[PDB]
């Protein structure tokens, strides 16, 4: 049964490299500085510069690595 | 009686400056992370 095969790892390789990325030691790297636009209703967005990235910044999160 | 030894004196704390600005390189790539250090909490912390 292909298609349930491949329907039952539908989500490995985003778990793998999008869901889990930067869990490691060494983080950096520049990202945007986007600002919500203080009406909070308008729904309006700024891209207002960079951000340099560091190890206070990487995922708090847990990997999908285990499961 | 407990002992949490933090504190230092405020001549202690000048002398270690001193030699972290002597440690450090006088041109204007090494007082660049110190400059954004701060920058990156002001974005942090910030009203506006």
């Amino acid at each position: 049964s292909y298609a349930y095969t491949l329907l039952q790892m539908k989500s490995v390789f985003p778990a793998l490299s999008l869901r889990s990325m930067y869990r490691n030691k060494g983080f950096g790297g520049k990202a945007p500085a986007i600002e919500w636009t203080e009406p909070r209703s308008k729904y309006k967005f700024r891209w207002t510069g960079v951000t340099q990235l560091h190890d206070g910044l990487r995922p708090r999160s847990p990997s999908m690595d285990v499961p | 009686t407990i002992l949490c030894p933090w504190f230092a004196s405020s001549e202690d704390l000048r002398l270690q400056q001193v030699m972290h600005l002597v440690n450090i390189s006088s041109n204007t790539a090494a007082a660049l992370p110190l400059v954004e250090a701060l920058s990156t909490l002001l974005r942090s912390v910030t009203p506006l």
